[PDB]
């Protein structure tokens, strides 16, 4: 079915919130232009997070009862999702349609930035996986509110309200899978299962930050408390 | 206890 004008609403009111990150081609020319070291990269990537995590809370807290939820459990969700909505938003940026040669360039310089071997693989393996799921800004940005607002986070208390945030979003991105892509009615579940390929990234977020290629890793404040480090 | 986070969530 189509969305119905409340889902029309909602839809237009979480992208609003969502335009508010940094444009995707003010990071993909920051790489391209010229190559950096990796203790260079490794810079760029805490301030990256830094703004990343500052424009999720907002875009989190915009998110429909978000607040209504108890305290703690708001915590537990921003602390589960932060790193996995950053792999997820890098996933968008790399996917951007760039003039012919620049993708090839970007992911080279990428896999030169420093992260260990391990990782790059896993990595770009997500990216081309994502890229082939031929997303809208539309579909990106519910998927992100999707992962934020998951019921199955540690430490939530009460899954229930959690999951009663997550269902309206469900249905709109399911809208969306059946209006822009009825060609592929497997596409829905396949968001779905990229999500269970994005969880096991998050496992590893903490130590494939560690192995960057370089002497000392320091990382600010707020990087210490979203990601497990320090 | 994650000042910072708590401080974004809470303040406006
Ligand atoms: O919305 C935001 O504001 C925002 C969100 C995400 C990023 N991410 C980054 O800057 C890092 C850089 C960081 C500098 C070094 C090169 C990769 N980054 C990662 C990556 C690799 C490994 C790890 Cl641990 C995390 C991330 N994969 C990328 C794929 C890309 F196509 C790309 F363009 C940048 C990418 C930037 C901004």
């Amino acid at each position: 079915m189509e969305l119905t004008p409340d889902q029309q609403t909602l839809l237009h009111f979480i992208m609003d919130s969502y335009n508010k990150q940094r444009m995707p081609q003010e990071i993909t020319n920051k790489i391209l232009k010229e190559a950096f070291s990796a203790e260079e990269n490794f810079l760029i990537l805490t301030e990256m997070a830094t703004n990343h995590v500052q424009v999720l809370v907002e875009f989190t807290k915009k998110l429909p009862g978000f607040q209504t939820l108890d305290h703690e459990d708001q915590i537990a969700l921003l602390k589960g999702s932060a790193v996995e909505a950053m792999f997820l938003r890098s996933a968008e940026i790399f996917n951007k349609k760039l003039p012919s040669g620049h993708s090839d360039l970007l992911e080279a310089r990428i896999r030169n930035s420093g992260i260990s071997d391990e990782y790059i693989t896993p990595m770009f393996s997500f990216y081309k996986s994502i890229g082939e799921l031929k997303m809208t800004q539309e579909e990106y940005a519910l998927l992100t509110a999707i992962v934020i607002l998951s019921p199955d986070r540690q430490y939530i208390k009460d899954r229930e309200a959690v999951e009663k945030l997550q269902e309206p979003l469900l249905d709109v991105l399911q809208k969306l899978c059946k209006i822009h892509q009825p060609e592929n009615p497997q596409h829905f579940a396949c968001l779905l299962g990229r999500l269970t390929e994005l969880r096991t990234f998050n496992h590893h977020h903490a130590e494939m930050l560690m192995s960057w290629r370089v002497n000392d890793h320091k990382f600010t404040p707020l990087l210490c408390e979203i990601w497990d480090v320090q | 206890d994650h000042q910072l986070l708590r401080y974004l969530l809470d303040k406006d």
